């Protein structure tokens, strides 16, 4: 009967709005008690069943449909009365199907008697901390039906640390939307799981009606993390947002839109959510009109888009389009308008801004336009010789000049006549602009082929000087220069190298970031063979930067150097990739995130680029291993150790190669069998306890593959035995590894 | 449907019996390693000549 109607909505939701009219004659009775009965069925079904998520749907269907109308009938406060004795129960499902059905049936109406109301918060509050996921997650529904503190604490603190990303999506979900809560969400964007990524533009953001109740480095924050997220949904979620949400908050004027994100500061940001806006709006591109206008009242804003849209119609090679941009002619009458603007200081910084982004439209064109050409060199000619432009503008100035000379000759020519001339002026402000007009001469040229004599010249008369001047900065900026000197000739870079070994260990820590720079770059540029001779010294400057963990800064530069010169040059990578890996997962490096990325960068790409590299980290594996068991020792220190391990052995897993011709891979020894070898040769060194326990506990996660040849096998077998020779006591766990590692060893053989 | 749940709502059931009546591991708080910020490109660029 009316149970049976209920049994009846097991099936379809078609007919359920049917159901509700035979179950509202009905409602004059054991009505109450029948539905109770129904629900009561509900708590046994365990989750995953289709129907009891239908009946349940049945139910909550009525209920809205009941108080419209005859709101006579209150039947919300005994249905929860009824089941929230259920709350503490044994069947996770009881659990969990009472909060399933509180967190459903309360939305159907607010007004609830008080004392229902506490106790139902007493009871939730100590739910959302189940020890089963699947509570915490409709628990955080129910609950988050009774928001206004406490109740909120709560939520942001599974929101943050619940291990379950279910739950943490419900709570970011249905969780009160403030500056109080703003903060928690935000760092949902970066959350492990691309579905929780992906809810923070998709459904919690438009939450908040208007994009400027953000703070501008919110608002940029936001945009950085989701436009460059490595998911192609997140990624299409925050462009979405971007696209469509925003633009309408900025009356749909991009411009307008722009100017709430201050670009000057965030250009990186700008440039992207610019392109990004596009690609959502490609119809919009072909809107966008350039006038004289446009470029004689060019903002900061304003110039960007220009910018930008001058580098996506190139990419995108949509050349009618690229018809709009003007040419060199107004392009370096524009660039000379806006010199004007950078006497006024009131419009200095917007200036800069514009003629960078108008140099880096004349550094994409390829002008053919000959009198164009001659015309802009004459400008950037003038504005270098006469003009004190700031030291950001100057490279972009100087790059544009070199695109413009037909030679790396004629650009020396060139420049150094100009430097030269502005050096005639000074004759402090004075020698320093010479000296970055220098820095970005030889910036600029790959070889020294026929100029001899200009590099003669800057040596003699401003790079030498500079270095031996008693001026801090000049001598600074001149070894910056002496150093891109010797990245033209192998020769004068091996007569320095004294030199840069003495900045490191008596000069400051701006002279040992120049040095390593300097000798990193030295022997990518000019080779490995020509500095033998300097070989320890260069490397005991390398091996001190990575320990230097006081110093972010040059610590992550030494870490950086060695990882490039390991992929580029394999320039001792056994001598360095063990105090590499140690560094890496030193606990006195971890607040070190700026070394933490190029490393985890840097790992992968060198372990899976080849089979020789990974074999090379097996060789060292277990001394750095041991390494990091000693350190660690001095919060949790086995748990922490165990997920190292598991990393090092990705890194030497065959399985996770890139792969991309080897005609001989034939006999290519496996790296984990040849590590399981490493393993029993380094375990009568361990102490016995844990660490000798922890490197046996490796065996088991090796992944020795089956189709190995089988003197393979004996051999790591004769490295099991010389082991058990030795007579170690070995707890029962240990002697179980061993045992089915060598039964494993004997099985293989036999296949 | 060919998969039949199927849940039949007049068996017996005692409510006394289901109604008879927290869980420290809760570290790298479910976030992202931090790796956007290192431009790949860096690595095989020269540390004072970036525009190779």
């Amino acid at each position: 009967s009316c149970i049976q109607i209920i049994s009846s909505s097991q099936t379809s939701i078609a007919g359920h709005r049917k159901l509700c009219n035979k179950l509202f004659t009905l409602r004059t009775q054991g009505f109450e008690t029948d539905i109770l009965r129904a629900l009561n069925i509900i708590l046994t079904v365990k989750k995953g069943n289709s129907n009891a998520d239908r009946v349940l749907r049945f139910l909550v269907t009525f209920v809205n449909y009941l108080q419209q109308k005859d709101p006579e009938i209150d039947i919300v406060q005994p249905i929860l009365k009824h089941i929230l004795r259920g709350l503490d129960a044994k069947d996770k499902t009881v659990r969990y199907r009472c909060c399933q059905i509180i967190a459903r049936v309360v939305n159907c109406v607010k007004e609830i008697d008080d004392d229902l109301y506490n106790t139902l918060k007493e009871k939730l509050l100590s739910r959302v901390l189940d020890r089963e996921s699947i509570v915490r997650l409709e628990a955080v529904v129910a609950l988050s039906r009774l928001q206004e503190n406490d109740v909120r604490n709560i939520l942001l603190f599974l929101l943050q640390n619940d291990p379950s990303s279910e739950v943490r999506r419900s709570v970011l979900l249905n969780i009160e939307v403030s500056n109080s809560t703003l903060p928690f969400i935000l760092e949902r964007a970066r959350d492990v799981d691309a579905a929780n990524r992906k809810c923070v533009y998709a459904r919690v953001l438009p939450k908040i009606g208007d994009f400027r109740y953000l703070s501008i480095k919110k608002r940029v924050r936001i945009l950085k993390w989701g436009l460059n997220d490595r998911d192609e949904s997140v990624e299409k979620a925050a462009a979405d947002m971007l696209a469509y949400q925003w633009i309408e908050n900025a009356d749909n004027n991009l411009l307008e839109l722009l100017e709430r994100l201050d670009v000057s500061n965030n250009s990186d940001v700008a440039v992207l959510a610019i392109k990004k806006f596009f690609d959502v709006r490609v119809d919009s591109l072909s809107q966008l009109e350039f006038p004289e206008q446009f470029w004689l009242e060019l903002t900061a804003e304003s110039s960007l888009l220009a910018r930008t849209f001058n580098e996506i119609c190139i990419e995108k090679n949509y050349t009618d389009l690229l018809d709009k941009m003007p040419e060199v002619v107004q392009l370096t009458y524009y660039i000379e308008r806006q010199y004007v603007s950078l006497r006024d200081k009131s419009s200095y910084d917007e200036s800069c801004f514009i003629i960078e982004q108008l140099l880096y439209i004349g550094l994409s064109q390829d002008m053919v336009d000959e009198i164009g050409r001659r015309k802009l060199l004459k400008s950037l000619t003038n504005s270098l010789s006469t003009m004190a432009l700031p030291d950001s503008l100057i490279s972009l100035h100087i790059e544009l000049l070199r695109k413009l000379c037909s030679s790396e000759n004629d650009f020396c020519s060139l420049l150094v006549e100009i430097i030269t001339e502005v050096f005639e002026q000074g004759h402090a402000f004075n020698e320093l602009r010479c000296l970055s007009y220098v820095q970005c001469l030889f910036e600029n040229i790959t070889s020294s082929l026929n100029e001899n004599l200009y590099m003669v010249d800057m040596l003699k008369t401003l790079i030498i000087p500079a270095v031996r001047s008693h001026d801090l900065p000049i001598r600074e900026k001149g070894l910056e220069c002496l150093s891109l000197v010797c990245l033209l000739n192998a020769d004068l870079a091996f007569e320095n190298v004294p030199l840069y070994l003495h900045c490191y260990e008596k000069g400051s820590v701006v002279l040992k970031c120049t040095a390593i720079r300097t000798l990193t770059d030295m022997l990518i540029q000019h080779g490995k063979a020509k500095f033998t001779e300097y070989e320890d010294a260069i490397s005991s400057i390398l091996f001190e930067a990575l320990g230097e963990f006081e110093n972010a800064e040059l610590q992550t530069l030494g870490a950086e150097a060695i990882a490039k010169l390991l992929v580029i040059l394999h320039y001792r990578d056994e001598l360095f990739l063990k105090p590499l890996i140690i560094q890496y997962f030193e606990p006195n490096t971890v607040d070190n995130h700026a070394l933490r990325q190029v490393l985890g960068y840097f790992f992968p790409v060198y372990a899976f680029g080849a089979h020789e590299n990974q074999w090379r980290i097996a060789t060292i594996f277990c001394d750095a291993l041991l390494s990091l068991l000693e350190i660690y020792r001095d919060d949790d220190v086995q748990l922490s150790i165990g997920h190292i391990a598991q990393q090092m052995l990705d890194w030497t897993d065959n399985e996770k190669l890139y792969e991309r011709g080897d005609d001989y891979i034939a006999l290519n020894h496996n790296v984990h069998l040849h590590l399981a070898n490493m393993i029993f040769e380094s375990l009568p060194n361990a102490s016995e306890g844990k660490e000798r326990k922890f490197m046996i506990s490796l065996l088991g996660k090796l992944k020795i593959p089956t189709d190995l040849p089988s003197s393979d096998y004996q051999r790591t077998k004769r490295k099991l035995e010389t082991y058990e020779s030795h007579g170690f006591t070995m707890d029962s766990t240990s002697l179980s590894i061993l045992a089915k590692f060598e039964r494993m060893l004997l099985q293989n053989e036999e296949a | 449907r060919e998969l039949d749940n199927a849940i039949d709502f007049l068996q017996e059931v005692d409510v006394e019996a289901l109604f008879t009546p927290k869980l420290s591991h809760w570290h790298n708080r479910c976030l992202l390693p931090d790796d956007y910020q290192y431009d790949s490109k860096r690595l095989l660029q020269l540390f004072l000549k970036p525009k190779m």
